[PDB]
């Protein structure tokens, strides 16, 4: 029953600062030692920072990294980790640990994304077999999905009741803004018979777009 | 700074099957206090890790009988006795005997099928997107296994390297296999002073090259 439930997460403009508020409320706060650990995009898990209790003088350590930027602090309940000069590589999920002798409970994690961009709508494109020439039994299609910010777009294909055989690409970051593609496998008696239709959404932007997948 | 160096990074299991894996620290992790500090981890995909073992050999409350772990100094094995499903996952190991704390690179613990070589669609820029000065060459290879797979964009029979964009699904849940996407962006200009754009992929499957091209001038 020890729960680590963290907040303040979202966007950051590089140079800025931020603060993450952590509050352990399941155990005897004063009798654990309290950790910032972060994941970076790929497989890197990062310890952050520590702060010791009473016992130990209420220390504090700092991963070289963000040493003069950051500080853990406890109220004797919650921990928080005030991010100053927040850079990119300082982008990740940040999640809040509870210590104690040899044991380790982990919050959820709060998202921090530092970017200098600013909301974009994506432009939409529709991916058509190849120059009016070969392919159809069974015909793969896309859909690109560029340059938006920030981080939510869904992808429907034909409003959500063909889902089978479509792949859609988790979205990367092309320097400072997004990107994302999908395929869908159907077969040559189903296209261009019919209508292939990506479909669109960027809530942040407003935007709601619709693609019909016409023979190139 | 001690280093956990944790092996292999990916292991292919059949469901039922018994899977070990290991870690090594660079520095004993034995505390002067006689403790040694090492934990397991399994992250499940969209979720924080959850520790399985600690100081060792230690399960914590609630966690299958399925799950030891064993070792001494700087060798340490994790060991699963029946893969489940819900077993799958990325494995960390981290020692917490020497600040800073630290990890391990990950384990995958992924299905086991057969091998099964790519299918690669290739895609000349749309006309919308032209009308705007840009050209984005869109490859996909799907349906492939193992993961491993090498791409490379060759522009008039040279490789070109910058502007490269490249993506990857999960093993898949049906099949177990990936996919990937690779999205070449070029200025319409550029586009437009080349003709051969190229989409080739090494993998397991076969000795030679997969590629998949178009001319411009067919267009
Ligand atoms: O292991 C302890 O004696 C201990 C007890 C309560 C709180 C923290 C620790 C603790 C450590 C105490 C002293 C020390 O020198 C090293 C400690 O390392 C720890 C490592 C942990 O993962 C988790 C906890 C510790």
């Amino acid at each position: 029953e020890v729960k680590l439930d963290e907040t303040g997460g979202g966007l950051v403009q590089p140079g800025r600062p931020m603060k993450l508020s952590c509050v352990a409320s399941g155990f005897t706060f004063s009798d654990y030692w309290m950790n910032w650990v972060r994941q970076s995009p790929e497989k890197g898990l990062e310890w952050v920072a520590q702060i010791r209790n009473k016992p130990y003088n209420y220390e504090t350590y700092y991963s070289d990294s963000v040493k003069g930027r950051f500080t853990i602090s406890r109220d004797d309940s919650s921990v928080y980790l005030q991010m100053n000069n927040l850079r990119v590589e300082d982008m990740g999920i940040y999640y809040c640990t509870g210590s104690y002798y040899g044991m380790d409970y982990w919050g959820q994690g709060t998202s921090v994304t530092v970017s200098s961009a600013k909301t974009t709508a994506p432009s939409v494109y529709p991916l058509a077999p190849v120059c009016g020439d070969t392919t159809g039994s069974s015909v793969t299609l896309g859909c690109l999905v560029k340059g938006y910010f920030p981080e939510p777009v869904t992808l429907t294909w034909n409003s959500g009741s063909l889902s089978s055989g479509v792949h859609t690409f988790p979205a990367v970051l092309q320097s400072d803004l997004y990107t994302l593609s999908s395929s869908v496998t159907v077969t040559s008696s189903t296209w261009p018979s019919q209508s292939i239709t990506c479909n669109v959404a960027h809530p942040a932007s407003s935007t709601k777009v619709d693609k019909k997948i016409e023979p190139r | 700074d001690v280093v956990m160096t944790q092996t292999p990074l990916s292991l292919p299991v059949s469901l039922g099957d018994q899977a070990s894996i290991s870690c090594r620290s660079s520095q004993s992790l034995v505390h002067s206090n006689g403790n040694t500090y090492l934990r397991w981890y399994l992250q499940k995909p969209g979720q924080s890790p959850k520790v399985l073992i600690y100081k060792v050999s230690n399960r914590f409350s609630g966690v299958p009988d399925r799950f030891s772990g064993s070792g001494s100094g700087t060798d340490f094995t994790l060991k699963i006795s029946r893969v489940e499903a819900e077993d799958l996952g990325v494995y960390f190991c981290s020692q917490s005997t020497h600040v800073p704390w630290t990890f391990g690179g990950g384990t995958k613990l992924e299905i086991k099928r057969a091998d099964a070589a790519p299918t690669v669609s290739i895609f000349p820029p749309s006309s919308e997107q032209l009308t705007s000065g840009g050209a984005s060459v869109v490859c996909f290879l799907n349906n492939f296994y193992p993961k491993d797979i090498n791409v490379k964009w060759k522009i008039d029979g040279s490789e070109r390297q910058n502007g490269v964009l490249n993506s990857w699904t999960d093993q898949d849940s049906k099949d177990s296999t990936y996919s990937m996407s690779s999205t070449l962006t070029l200025t319409k200009d550029e586009y437009e002073r080349h003709n051969s754009y190229t989409c080739e992929a090494t993998h397991k499957t076969s000795t030679s090259p997969i590629v998949k091209s178009f001319n411009r001038n067919e267009c």
